[PDB]
């Protein structure tokens, strides 16, 4: 039937924990149990808007929704999540997460995150498999997945001792990975027991938050993590300490948490072997200006090349790139067509080459306060005068 | 020098050639906001440069160039892009091109009086932000208002007063 | 593009054709109320769109078109309805229609000087509210002042700033 | 409709025909005192009618029409009475009359420069109060300022706002 | 940053939109009650905060909007509800909503002088109690005078000095 | 000397550049608290210094720059940081930077009246404590009220009268 | 490609011969081959005997200057081929003329060669 | 095959030094080592317009390319250059720069720049 009038309903709600909206789509892949509550097929991705669609598509105690509630606490982002089926052995549970073209025609596992585009208009710019990233087989395939999407794949080290994850972050010279070692302990609604969340979805939720108002060019290191208590392993940062757990994990290209109860992240550098691609802004701006160059020049990717086609878009690729210099994303740039790689035979088959040469803002890793207590201001001071 | 005048003209808007209906253009009158200045110890004021003023670049067409009417009053100001091409043939043959890339707000569509036996002349105006004139492919003017770019002949004439405002 | 000009013209008022006496029309000059804006960190102001201004659409007839004199200064403002038709024939034959539906106040009847041997030319003016121009049946301009409708080429350019004022 | 223009003209003042010397008339420019109005929740102002403004009806003669000079600056303002007749012949023969009864103050006698070999052209002006235009004997305008009569085509357009001021 | 200015405005009272007649809003001038403080051991006084002073939030209409006149001087002070919406459109498209929820006492209905041919301009004034400002939905101001809430950007600036007053 | 005037302006708050919206800065009026002093044995009073008085340093924006509105009336007085940069270009080329570091209390956020079609002009006012002015990097002013620092051109003008107050 | 059935993506046609690979070339070739047909039907119903090849070819170039006007081609040239052996041989039969036109190539694979530099880092910070 | 749709590439561009398209014609004779990359026989002349022809006709490990970069850093001209094959003896290196008409219908060294006429209607105006 229906109810006319007004209806007060004695419910059980709580903790309005709203976040400012984001736009950077992340991918997601973890285990869930498809009973009768979860209305989601276990190998295809579904688009998630907020906590309502995260709890409708997946179970409440499912490891998907425990990771989906880790990002919506921090940023009202757009989740492309393909769940996987729970398995028994860690070998077969890993191979369900990677998967591939193992069906007759379709894709399963992590490989269904390319299908975020063409179902959802949502290309995943971040990749996170929470808990299933301490194994070598998934994290090898997450980086090959993140190279195709041109994204940032978030991992985590094992929850073992400190020297184990240093030995685990040597298998990658991958220049698009990002590893967060200490496992975040979260409260979860009057438990009086701290659940060891993998801290890959929280750090992937920090990137969508800092994408919104600080910009993609902003270093996503110093900023807050919400919904977090005292983590699995206490990673201090002591200044002037040769063997402190932060600097032992910063030199191994691993993000950590430093302050009380995991307030904030600490990684500014990605899991790379090149020193040109060290920071997580030199690889993030490298990708997230070139979707903004494209979104704005999607008309230019098919049009009749006339006499003025090379010139009117190279004055349009500049004319967008000044807006990035306007909002502080880059410093002075130069964008221009190649004189030496534009012939008529290349134009006849459609091909035409441009150069884009910008430089990125360097993040302020390591301020340095070199200070002496002098005996200087003592003479003219402290006298009768 | 050779006697060199304007002969022919062209207009592009977002790549679309107006090869058939442009009777007139108008490049934006670049003028310095001159504040005349007579102080103690002189006479006959000396006209310190304060900066430019607004740059309306009128033109007109006399057909139903709906591809030029779609850019009036959009939400994105400085989304009207367009060049004001034009060749100066001189006397000794080869013509010297002058192009002028624009980026501004189409702030005026002025349809003429329709006297039923005369032309139409949809007179327009764009209060441009970005402005780049070329002569024979060589640069003369980069006028970008925001983020402080006044580059006369390639050398930036506001760069000394941009690394002190901290822009 | 083809050379395309105005050839012939027509005017309707509440359906009544003025097929015999309209020597001139004037579509309303659509102009943005440009407020030139130079602030800290720039020069050469950048002309933010503030909105349009008033849209008078003059025309004239030279007979005793009493069916056009009845709409002056009525109690219902925006009760003068009328279209400003006009065809642009081009060069390749088929003509491109331009019609312009109006809805405003006939705020001026200006009878000319009667020099007894010349024409009459009752010059008029309508400060229109509603304004819809079409080209070949395709939409370009919906300008409705009240209830916030500025729809350039069918897409509403004030819809983002109408669901925040709560209109 | 038929092509219809002004051909001939006449002027009466207190019954006296000016059948011999009127080179020009001017009917009063009826214009609404438009106050452009942009408020919260709109743009592109909508031009509310506030009323008319003053109605000077110039004309000129070039003889010693002392019967027109006697009405300048009398003690009784609105004692200059007169009609501005005029016929529009059209194309199909029969002419459509336009007469315009006036009642105002002859506020200006402007004798022209007497260049001794040209015309005289005593240009006049009457700031009329009462104003009644007819077309083919049918009423279009009753404009009486005092006692609130604006009757467009016979129906009173201020009668709804005259039985509330209690006039 | 991009240049960003006010273009359009709105006002609600009790949910009723004033989409037609608000020519001028005015947000209340937020001002710290400054006492210039010079004491022993210093000069050039340092202006310690003492709290705010009262916040008149004037606005106007120019019709007899009876939905607004009934809120003058009720027995229920702080019963005038109302939001002062506004949209700042910027240059790069998107319009930023600025709203301002009020709850106060409409203390002054000021009709202007009625010069019979101009606007009426009913200038109003509410001496607000509650005042919540938003920018694009994100919170900036809450001023609740009674029971002591001053939340600048979400953090209560009186919370450190309200748990020692025992409130 | 060469003629030297202001051309461009900038403002930082907490490192955030206001490169888009500051139409008007105002450096704080430095003023000696003058008491006109006439005593026995003289006339025509001689105006002994008593120290400065308070230094409001107004400025304005005309968007809702929320990075500036959050500094109004915090519990932490003297937490508004900010530099008032400016460049005086002269006539012979080189531009002389004039910066002015502040540290004060943002005491007055004054939105103007919103007339729906003009600028918004959020006029602000900080009642500064710390004030350091530079000219081309070279030091001219330090005004630290608390703990007594007044350094004109690098030499502390209170240092002779602070080692006898025992500070 | 995208979210819904937004855009197409094919620029090629199913031709092994890579000359007529683009669909915009075959649709202009099959459009100008229709102007030859209507240029022959118009040059057969009015007794165009001695001036046939001049009536067809100039009437063909009335269509080619239209395509240069509309932007459909860039080059247009109707050529008298040098495979005309003898005057009695060519005027009696087999006059061989050509039609060349450079169609507007659609922008397939634009290429952005992108950098991250250390050049303008010195100018900004100092 | 080919590729459809836009492509972004991690690449290396070395700090653009574009100049003016000059009109005078420059002759040049210097020494290099021929390889499979340098697509030019030694004693034949070839006109060059941009650095793409000084990297494809001649190797980047050369000494023409040291001098074609010298012109193209300064003014974009038309250089008609020949190659002298690499010798070791300090007279025999210079004696191959001079050469003569030892070939049947070809001049070898500096004399091969006399073939600028009747080949492009562009004689060298400078000799380097």
């Amino acid at each position: 039937s229906f109810f006319h009038g007004v209806t007060v309903t004695n419910v059980d709600i709580g903790a309005r924990t709203i976040a400012l909206p984001a736009s950077s789509v992340i991918g997601l892949c973890d285990v869930f149990t498809p009973g009768a509550q979860a209305s989601a097929k276990p190998n295809v991705p579904v688009l998630l808007t907020s906590k309502k669609d995260a709890a409708a598509a997946f179970g409440i105690g499912s490891s998907i929704y425990l990771a989906c509630e880790a990002i919506y606490n921090r940023a009202q982002a757009v989740i492309v999540a393909v769940g996987v089926e729970t398995a028994e052995t860690p070998e077969a549970q890993a191979s369900a997460v990677i998967g591939g073209i193992s069906a007759a025609g379709e894709r399963t596992g992590l490989q269904a995150l390319l299908d975020g585009k063409s179902r959802f208009n949502a290309q995943p710019r971040l990749l996170v498999a929470p808990g299933h990233s301490a194994q070598q087989a998934v994290a090898t395939a997450m980086d090959g997945l993140a190279e195709k999407l041109r994204a940032i794949a978030i991992l985590d080290g094992p929850n073992s001792t400190d020297e184990a994850a240093v030995a685990y972050a040597k298998n990658f010279g991958s220049k698009r990975l990002f590893m967060v070692d200490p496992g975040v302990q979260v409260w979860d609604s009057a438990t009086n027991a701290a659940r060891n969340a993998p801290a890959s979805a929280y750090a992937a939720g920090l990137f969508a938050w800092t994408d919104a108002e600080y910009g993609f060019w902003s270093s996503p290191s110093n900023k807050e993590i919400k919904g977090v208590t005292g983590t699995s392993r206490p990673v201090e940062f002591l200044d002037g300490d040769e063997t402190c757990r932060a600097n032992l994990l910063n030199n191994a290209n691993i993000a950590t948490i430093i302050r009380d109860d995991g307030y904030r992240l600490w990684g500014n550098r990605t899991l790379s072997s090149d020193s040109k691609w060290a920071f997580v802004t030199r690889v993030r701006t490298m990708d997230l200006v070139m979707d903004a160059i494209l979104a704005g020049h999607k008309w230019a990717v098919d049009r009749g090349i006339t006499k003025t086609y090379v010139k009117d878009v190279t004055e349009g690729l500049r004319a967008f790139m000044r807006d990035l210099k306007n909002q502080g994303a880059v410093i002075n740039f130069e964008v221009y067509a190649d004189p030496d790689l534009n012939s008529a035979s290349q134009l006849a088959q459609g091909k035409v080459y441009w150069n884009i040469r910008f430089t990125d803002v360097p993040p302020a890793e390591n301020p340095n306060f070199r200070v002496e207590v002098t005996d200087q201001w003592l003479t003219e001071v402290l006298d009768v005068a | 020098m050779i006697p060199q005048t304007l002969t022919n003209t062209n207009l592009f808007i977002d790549g679309v050639s107006f090869a058939g209906d442009v009777p007139s253009l108008t490049l934006p009158k670049l003028a310095v906001k001159t504040e005349q200045y007579r102080a103690g110890g002189m006479d006959a004021p000396v006209s310190i440069d304060m900066g430019l003023e607004a740059m309306e670049a009128k033109f007109s067409t006399n057909g139903a160039r709906r591809e030029a009417l779609n850019f009036f009053g959009l939400a994105d100001q400085s989304a009207f892009n367009g060049v004001f091409r034009g060749s100066f043939k001189g006397q000794k043959g080869a013509s010297v091109p002058v192009v002028a890339t624009l980026r501004g707000l189409l702030k005026e569509v002025d349809p003429g009086d329709w006297k039923a036996g005369e032309k139409a002349e949809f007179k327009y105006a764009v209060a441009v932000s970005y402005y780049k004139l070329e002569v024979d492919g060589r640069e003369v003017y980069e006028i970008d208002p925001v983020n402080g770019v006044r580059a006369i002949n390639g050398v930036d004439q506001l760069a000394g007063m941009r690394n002190d405002l901290g822009l």
